[PDB]
C-alpha cells in the first residue's frame, strides 16, 4: 500500500522549506 | 458581490498599515520565556509569557547574521510588514515586533491547539468532510490574501494551527510577498511547490492554488501526492503531473484535484476567468456555507484539547537553545526598517 510506502519513507516527519 | 464591497474596504485597510507599518513594539525583558513550540528553516519558535497582561504568546525569534547568510532579509522584513497589515480570521496576528542587537522578533497570538500536522499523522488521514471544513478556510484565505497583491507560498499542514475552537491559522510568513506580475525565487516546501517553480519559469499566485490542492489531497489520504526519499524524486514527480488517487476518493474529489493540481495554467483552477469561484462553486463545495465557516460558526469536527493556560501538550519536544544578545549590535544597516 501506498500507505504503506509512505510510512517507511524518511519524510513522514515536519518538513522543512527550501531556501535554495 | 458582498465580497466584492468587503475586499474592497479590505484593500483600503491594508494599504494603510501597508504604508506605514509598525516598528519597534516591545523588549525582551518584558517577556518570558516557556518552551520551544517548533522549528522552521530560519529560526524557532518560543512560548512567551507577558509578565504585566500575564498573555502568553508564540515569539518568533530570528538570528541576524543567520538571515543574512542564508539570505532571507528582504524575506524577513516582507513577513513582518505584511503581517503587521493584514487581518482576517484564519491568520495568526501579530501583536509585538521588535528587534535588539542579535535577533529580530515577532510576538503573535498562542495557537495552543498544535499543528494540523501532528494531528493529522496520528489520526491517519481526514474525513473528505473533515477535510472540506479546513479547505475552505484556506480558500476563504487566499482569496483575501490574493486579493492583496499578496502571494503566500508556503502552504502546509505544519504552517496550519488549530484554535481552541478548533478553526486553522496560518502561521509563518518568511516566503509571502507582494507582488503585482511574476515573480522567481525559488522557495517553499519540496511536497508543495508547483512546476512553474521548479522548472523556473516565473509564477504567480496560482501556485498557492497547486498547493492547496496538494493540501486537500494530503489531507484526505495520508500521504501527498507526490514523495520520495529526497526533494529531487519529488520533483520528477511534480513536472511529471500524472497523479494515483486512492480509491477512496470521490469522484467530486478526484475532480476538484485534477483542477488544482493542473500542470497548465491556463486551465488550473483558481487561474483563470472566474477565478476563485470555480472552486468556491465546485460541487465538493456544494454544502459549503461560506458565509458560517467566515463567521465561525460551522460546526468544528474536531476540537483539540487544551488544559490550561500556556498548554504545550499539543506540540511536540524540543531541544534548547538559549538566546544571547550580543553587546555589540550586529547587521543593523540590513535591518533598518524591522
Ligand atoms: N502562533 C503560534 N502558536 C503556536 N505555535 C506556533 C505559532 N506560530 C508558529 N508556531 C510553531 O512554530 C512553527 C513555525 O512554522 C509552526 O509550525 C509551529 O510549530
Amino acid at each position: 500500500t501506498t500507505y504503506a510506502d509512505f510510512i517507511a519513507s524518511g519524510r513522514t516527519g515536519r518538513r522543512n522549506a527550501i531556501h535554495d | 458581490e458582498s465580497v466584492k464591497e468587503f475586499l474592497a474596504k479590505a484593500k483600503e485597510d491594508f494599504l494603510k498599515k501597508w504604508e506605514t507599518p509598525s516598528q519597534n513594539t516591545a523588549q525582551l525583558d518584558q517577556f518570558d520565556r516557556i518552551k520551544t513550540l517548533g522549528t522552521g528553516s530560519f529560526g524557532r519558535v518560543m512560548l512567551v509569557k507577558h509578565k504585566e497582561s500575564g498573555n502568553h504568546y508564540a515569539m518568533k525569534i530570528l538570528d541576524k547574521q543567520k538571515v543574512v547568510k542564508l539570505k532571507q532579509i528582504e524575506h524577513t522584513l516582507n513577513e513582518k510588514r505584511i503581517l503587521q497589515a493584514v487581518n482576517f480570521p484564519f491568520l495568526v496576528k501579530l501583536e509585538f515586533s521588535f528587534k535588539d542587537n542579535s535577533n529580530l522578533y515577532m510576538v503573535m497570538e498562542y495557537v495552543a491547539g498544535g499543528e494540523m500536522f501532528s494531528h493529522l499523522r496520528r489520526i491517519g488521514r481526514f474525513s473528505e468532510p473533515h477535510a472540506r471544513f479546513y479547505a475552505a478556510q484556506i480558500v476563504l484565505t487566499f482569496e483575501y490574501l490574493h486579493s492583496l497583491d499578496l502571494i503566500y507560498r508556503d502552504l502546509k499542514p505544519e504552517n496550519l494551527l488549530i484554535d481552541q475552537q478548533g478553526y486553522i491559522q496560518v502561521t509563518d510568513f518568511g516566503f509571502a510577498k507582494r507582488v503585482k506580475g511574476r515573480t522567481w525565487t525559488l522557495c517553499g516546501t519540496p511536497e508543495y511547490l508547483a512546476p512553474e517553480i521548479i522548472l523556473s519559469k516565473g509564477y504567480n499566485k496560482a501556485v498557492d492554488w497547486w498547493a492547496l490542492g496538494v493540501l486537500i489531497y494530503e489531507m484526505a489520504a495520508g500521504y501527498p501526492p507526490f514523495f520520495a526519499d529526497q526533494p529531487i524524486q519529488i520533483y520528477e514527480k511534480i513536472v511529471s503531473g500524472k497523479v494515483r488517487f486512492p480509491s477512496h476518493f470521490s469522484s467530486d474529489l478526484k475532480d476538484l484535484l485534477r483542477n488544482l493540481l493542473q500542470v497548465d495554467l491556463t486551465k488550473r483552477f483558481g487561474n483563470l476567468k472566474n477565478g476563485v469561484n470555480d472552486i468556491k462553486n465546485h460541487k465538493w463545495f456544494a454544502t459549503t456555507d461560506w458565509i458560517a465557516i467566515y463567521q465561525r460558526k460551522v460546526e468544528a469536527p474536531f476540537i483539540p484539547k487544551f488544559k490550561g493556560p500556556g498548554d504545550t501538550s499539543n506540540f511536540d519536544d524540543y531541544e534548547e537553545e538559549e538566546i544571547r544578545v550580543s553587546i555589540n549590535e550586529k547587521c543593523g544597516k540590513e535591518f533598518t526598517e524591522f
